């Protein structure tokens, strides 16, 4: 068989048109004064949103 | 053979590249529609089909 | 001076073929040929095809 479907229009869902899912909810406390930071962890995780 | 309406001879050579000249080709294939990773493309891997 | 009255034809799979100076009175027909040809001081009275 031959085709053409195959190409750039493959079986994929169309191209990469993919965003950060608006996953669920991490972390949310604010701070004033110095400079500060917090952490999490990539287990299980494969994206965030900052 | 019947060459020409005509009763000759030809060398198996001639006759055996008449066939594969004549063996066609991929352009007649069809063209299909669904397809998936199940199913297979043909290629050269390090030079075997 | 050379006169031809009828086609030529290079036929399936042919190479190493050489011609010069004839007066070829019809069509030249090259199909189904491996190259490594030269044609040289010939006239068509057709199209070569």
């Amino acid at each position: 068989a031959l085709v053409s479907l195959s190409t750039l229009r493959g079986a994929l869902g169309g191209g990469s048109i993919s965003g950060i899912i608006p996953q669920e909810v991490l972390f949310d406390q604010w701070r004033a004064g110095g400079n500060w930071e917090v952490s999490q962890s990539t287990q299980n995780r494969t994206g965030f949103i900052v | 053979g019947c060459f020409d309406n005509t009763s000759s001879t030809i060398t198996v050579q001639q006759l055996v590249n008449l066939v594969l000249s004549q063996a066609g080709g991929l352009c007649d294939l069809p063209q299909a529609g669904g397809i998936g990773d199940n199913d297979l493309i043909a290629g050269c891997i390090g030079g075997a089909e | 001076f050379v006169y031809v009255d009828g086609n030529v034809t290079i036929g399936a799979a042919v190479s190493g073929v050489t011609v010069s100076g004839l007066f070829i009175d019809g069509n030249l027909t090259i199909a189904g040929a491996n190259g490594t040809v030269e044609f040289i001081n010939t006239t068509v009275s057709t199209s070569i095809i």
